[PDB]
């Protein structure tokens, strides 16, 4: 769920989903368009795209469990639905906490308008 | 419900 997702990038990141992450560049918080801004959006660019291999699941809502294994996140057994949106949940806060190096606040509250053009999964 |  969307809600497990932020406590993940919290326990990651140290910077609170909202509003660290709810509203970056062109694809995290809000993604659709547009080139990603630096390495932090691409990581939200690839979650929307690893959520879109999930058509018949419902990632905002549907929870998950993992635990952590001295650090490394395990995704626990769920549903089928249950299990893929963990992986790409993991997938994208190890990919923040890769990137926190380049993570820029001049990227939160971006305009939708200096994000045009798709750019295909 | 994917991200597009």
């Amino acid at each position: 769920s969307l809600l497990e997702f932020g406590k993940m990038i919290l326990e990651e990141t140290g910077k609170l989903a909202i509003p660290s992450y709810s509203s970056y560049g062109c694809y995290c918080g809000w993604g659709g368009k547009g080139t990603p801004k630096d390495a932090t959006d691409r990581c939200c660019f690839v979650h929307d795209c690893c959520y879109g291999n999930l058509p018949d699941c419902n990632p905002k809502s549907d929870r998950y469990k993992y635990k952590r294994v001295n650090g490394a996140i395990v995704c626990e057994k769920g549903t089928s639905c249950e299990n893929r949106i963990c992986e790409c949940d993991k997938a994208a806060a190890i990919c923040f906490r890769q990137n926190l190096n380049t993570y820029s606040k001049k990227y939160m509250l971006y305009p939708d308008f200096l994000c045009k053009g798709e750019l295909k999964c | 419900v994917a991200r597009s």
